[PDB]
């Protein structure tokens, strides 16, 4: 059962290339629950930070991370609290959500994540935003804006070359806008964690960020193959690969941080970019504030 | 929420939780406990988990009873000791991790639990 011992699933090439219809998402084993030993979030967000253990991610030194929708009803963080473990210990977290809540973060702001200004560019974007109208399905399953709008803008203006992003979504949470803005990233896929693989959930990953269109993508009729994927792909739910987490820790790869201008960005550099060897943005003082 | 809102009602928080939960009050819930390679040095509080296979692992500003109650800290520096931190608890203990952190102290020289890792 190798499945079962992996963080979760990622969207293959085989249902990337897809052409198909929007369907209902229909999982056999749809809110079907796996005891934890610790909350749920602790095993999502750990396996989540399992397959990034895998992917080309940039790890500067005073790495800025940005984590929104980190809240819970407790008050809580425990995502934060997994990213906190996971990250370098000179990494900077920033969370926010609407509502109040305590976390091992090094900033915390309240309210909705428009308010948060990003004055200069961040490394990594983790979250977990989901707005509880989405649960109000009434007719067509649409492109949604909400959130999404706000972190589009993100990934166009603070998001350094070579950045990563994590972003949540669902059957009925997602975006057309966002699938496409994958296409401006080395590489990208959906990441399903199998403690959580009753749910329609995934993280839409883009793995380093070159600001530039690589592949073009239909928004729309990607989330349509993201949805045949999970229609197709039996997912048991397990925590197994939580059972040895001797190397669960963030490689410190020192990742070098690099001013050029965009004139300057040559074949060298995107492949530097692409290869996670290399992030181009500012070294100032970062500043995170709400307006 | 009940203990949190009690502790709003005292000059002392810490004596406040303390009688509280030593008198049959429900400990407070919803500690962040990590899930951790129980292989660490088990100091009390630490950057990365530190828990050996007799203790736990929580996050900091989870099991600190003025970041839960969002009351001022007593540090005379503001500067909350658990924040952005990994607190090793004793696993005999983790009925009430907010009640063993107000209840005991690191050692000022070996930063281990006075009582529980401390040899000095
Ligand atoms: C996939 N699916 C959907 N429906 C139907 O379509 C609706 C919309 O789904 P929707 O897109 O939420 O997605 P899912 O319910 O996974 O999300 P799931 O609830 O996992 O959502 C997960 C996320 O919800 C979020 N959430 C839960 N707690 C809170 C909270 O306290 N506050 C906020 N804002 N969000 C929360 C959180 O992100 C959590 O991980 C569903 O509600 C069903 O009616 C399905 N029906 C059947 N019979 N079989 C299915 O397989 C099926
Ligand atoms: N527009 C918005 N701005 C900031 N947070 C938002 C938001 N819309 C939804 N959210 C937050 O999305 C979160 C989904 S649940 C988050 C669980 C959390 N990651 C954990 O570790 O437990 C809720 O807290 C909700 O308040
Ligand atoms: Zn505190
Ligand atoms: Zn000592």
């Amino acid at each position: 059962a190798s499945a079962d011992w992996k963080p979760g699933h990622a969207m293959p090439s085989l249902f990337k290339v897809q052409n198909v219809n929007l369907e209902r998402c229909e999982l056999a084993n749809y809110k079907q629950s796996i005891p934890m030993p610790v909350h749920m979030n602790i095993a999502k967000y750990m396996q989540l930070c399992q397959y990034l253990n895998t992917c080309t991610l940039a790890v500067p030194a005073n790495m800025r991370v940005i984590h929104f929708g980190a809240g819970s009803d407790k008050g809580i963080a425990p995502g934060t609290s997994v990213l906190r473990q996971w990250l370098p210990t000179d990494a900077i977290i920033i969370d926010n959500d609407l509502n109040e809540f305590v976390s091992d973060a090094d900033i915390t702001l309240f309210g909705d994540c428009v308010t948060v200004r990003v004055g200069q560019q961040v490394d990594l974007v983790i979250s977990d935003m989901y707005d509880p109208t989405t649960k109000n399905v009434t007719g067509s399953n649409e492109s949604k804006a909400l959130f999404f709008t706000y972190l589009c803008n993100l990934i166009n203006n603070n998001l350094a070359l070579g950045g990563s992003v994590a972003i949540k979504i669902t059957e009925h949470s997602w975006s057309v806008e966002l699938y496409e803005l994958m296409g401006k990233f080395a590489w990208w896929t959906v990441f399903c964690t199998n403690a959580n693989a009753s749910s329609s959930e995934g993280f839409l990953l883009g793995i380093n960020y070159l600001g530039t269109i690589k592949e073009n993508i239909d928004g729309g009729a990607m989330h349509a193959n993201y949805i045949f994927w999970r229609n197709s792909t039996p997912m048991n739910l397990s925590t197994y690969s939580l059972f040895d987490l001797s190397k669960f820790q963030l490689k410190l790869k020192g990742t070098p941080v690099l001013q050029l201008k965009e004139s300057q960005i040559n074949e060298l550099v995107i492949s530097l970019l692409s290869q996670g060897k290399l992030l181009i943005r500012d070294n100032d003082t970062l500043s995170v504030s709400t307006d | 929420s009940s203990v949190l809102s009690l502790v709003n009602f005292t000059v002392d928080p810490q004596k406040a939780y303390l009688d509280f939960v030593n008198a049959g009050g429900a400990p407070l819930t919803n500690c962040v406990k990590m899930l951790t390679p129980k292989t660490g040095t088990g100091i009390a509080i630490s950057v990365k988990p530190e828990s050996t296979a007799d203790q736990e692992t929580y996050g900091g500003a989870s099991v600190c009873l003025y970041c839960r109650a969002h009351i001022e800290h007593p540090d005379v520096s503001g500067v909350c000791k658990y924040k952005g931190k990994f607190v090793q608890i004793p696993a005999q203990c983790v009925r009430d991790p907010v009640g063993f952190c107000l209840s005991n102290t690191p050692c000022n020289v070996c930063q281990y639990w006075i009582g529980y890792g401390c040899n000095c």
